[PDB]
């Protein structure tokens, strides 16, 4: 996975 | 008389209001009365800077939790990098404190605001449910500025905890009325990435926004697709504005960009809409957001018509949010019927997709039956198929009334040869349509290569009511  | 904030960096945000028209018409929310009193936001990310000059009048423990590291504290992690400033940048955009002489403004800055520290260390399903069903009869609306990765090959979306918490905060959650998720849509464009990809934003559960530059374009960084819904602004070149907030180590910042900063204006937005009315249940608030959003100005080369007379973008969705249309329409919404859900196998033996497939078929949408959807909501249209270079396929689904939805764009990085299995593509392009009559998918290979591959399965499921439309716009 999760990427901001 | 309503007065305006007079904090310093509330003339810089100028997405807020402005004698130019290219704002989201939060003051003119502000000055019916609603600035968020009463309802929680709680941002989902790498954690809050409760103490924050801006933040600390409206921060709410009961908001916040500290998943990655197992307590109630979401305090950013500090960092030579200020890598954890991201969560406290969301939460100033929506609940910043007002007249207090320190940086800007939130949307709804009377709110009470929390934050979920979640995003720094494995991001789980685990991680992720335990996020999206935080004391769900407490927070009003969760908002996220996280997903898959924007390499624009991957195809992922919640998996089983996470799922589950999605329909338990939309069933149970706000005392049954539903947890509002806010989605970003995403950072994929320069990948062209499409948000379709992504199960997150595809999900009916989410709100999914969009970006829209200062001059009204699609940034570099936008993801089209048709799940999204509407579009508030954040960045674009450096000659556009950008979004003015609280950073970390109590500072304020001028420059928060990308897809990251529109979900939390959104969340803002939606919060000022439930103080309007707290009766509003998840899909009376999708409801509303398609009703109010307004396509003006936004370029786009895809602009459609769709069957009641809506403008529909991938880019944008159904356009700009508009706080003072939505807080007005709010007051005396009359709550949707229950949601119907019709399926609709749509295959009776596989079809080789080769160069192009076109499947037709005309469906009755349930007629006769408890689950008989003549006001579409969301549609999904739920395909399995092989494929030797994912990537190279088009797909689109025209509904009865003629919308075409662009299900998947090409992905030119898109090299996986495990194709999509039961992948739930969605649109919210039909919303309010009748469904009823002949549905067209539309699968085909983009390339000059000889791909090859099989559409196994085609669900058609439609979700919606049977009464209570308005006169096409
Ligand atoms: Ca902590
Ligand atoms: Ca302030
Ligand atoms: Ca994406
Ligand atoms: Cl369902
Ligand atoms: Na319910
Ligand atoms: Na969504
Ligand atoms: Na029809």
């Amino acid at each position: 996975x999760x990427v901001k | 008389v309503y007065q305006e904030p007079t904090d310093p960096k509330f003339p810089q945000q100028w997405y807020l209001s402005g004698v130019t028209q290219r704002d989201l018409n939060v003051k003119a929310a502000w000055a019916q009365g609603y600035t968020g009193h009463g309802i929680v936001v709680s941002i989902l990310d790498d954690g809050i800077e409760k103490n924050h000059p801006d933040l600390a009048g409206n921060y709410d423990p009961g908001a916040s939790f500290d998943v990655n590291d197992q307590d109630p504290d979401p305090q950013p992690r500090y960092t030579q990098m200020n890598d954890n400033r991201h969560g406290t940048r969301c939460a100033g955009e929506v609940a910043a404190v007002a007249n207090n002489g320190v940086c800007g403004v939130g949307v709804a800055y009377n709110a009470r605001i929390g934050g979920v520290r979640m995003l720094d260390g494995e991001v789980t399903d685990a991680v992720e449910a335990r996020s999206l069903g935080l004391n769900p009869n407490h927070i009003h609306i969760y908002s996220a500025s996280w997903g898959p990765e924007d390499d624009g090959k991957t195809v992922d979306g919640p998996a089983r905890l996470a799922e589950e918490a999605f329909f338990r905060g939309v069933s149970q959650g706000r005392g049954g009325l539903g947890s509002i998720f806010v989605w970003a849509s995403g950072n994929g464009g320069r990948e062209h990435d499409s948000c379709n990809c992504d199960g997150y934003t595809n999900s009916i559960y989410t709100l999914s926004i969009s970006s829209a530059t200062q001059f009204g374009n699609v940034p570099w960084y936008s993801e089209a697709c048709s799940s999204t819904l509407a579009t508030t602004y954040s960045s674009g070149n450096q000659n556009e504005k950008q979004i003015v907030t609280t950073d970390l180590r109590q500072k304020c910042t001028e420059s928060h960009t990308g897809t990251s900063a529109s979900a939390p204006l959104a969340a803002g937005i939606i919060a000022l809409t439930l103080e309007a009315n707290k009766n509003l249940t998840w899909r009376d608030m999708q409801h509303l957001v398609v009703q109010t959003s307004k396509p003006a100005h936004l370029n786009a080369n895809d602009w459609a018509t769709n069957g009641v007379g809506r403008k529909v973008s991938h880019s944008y969705g159904y356009g700009l949010l508009d706080a003072g249309a939505m807080v007005a329409l709010a007051q005396n919404w009359t709550t949707v019927a229950p949601q119907r859900k019709c399926i609709i196998d749509i295959l009776t033996e596989p079809k080789d997709i080769g160069k192009r497939l076109e499947v037709r078929k005309t469906v009755t949408a349930c007629l006769g039956e408890p689950n008989h959807i003549t006001r579409l909501e969301h549609a999904q249209a739920r395909l399995t198929l092989s494929y030797n270079r994912r990537g190279d396929l088009a797909i689109h689904l025209v509904s009865p009334m003629g919308t075409r939805s662009t299900l998947l764009a090409a992905r030119p990085h898109d090299y996986s040869a495990d194709g999509f299995n039961d992948w739930a593509f969605m649109t919210t392009h039909s919303w309010d349509e009748d469904p009823s009559g002949e549905w067209v998918l539309e699968i085909e290979n983009t390339s000059e290569a000889n791909n090859y591959g099989t559409l196994t399965k085609f669900t058609l499921v439609l979700y919606g009511t049977a009464s209570g439309s308005l006169v096409p716009r």
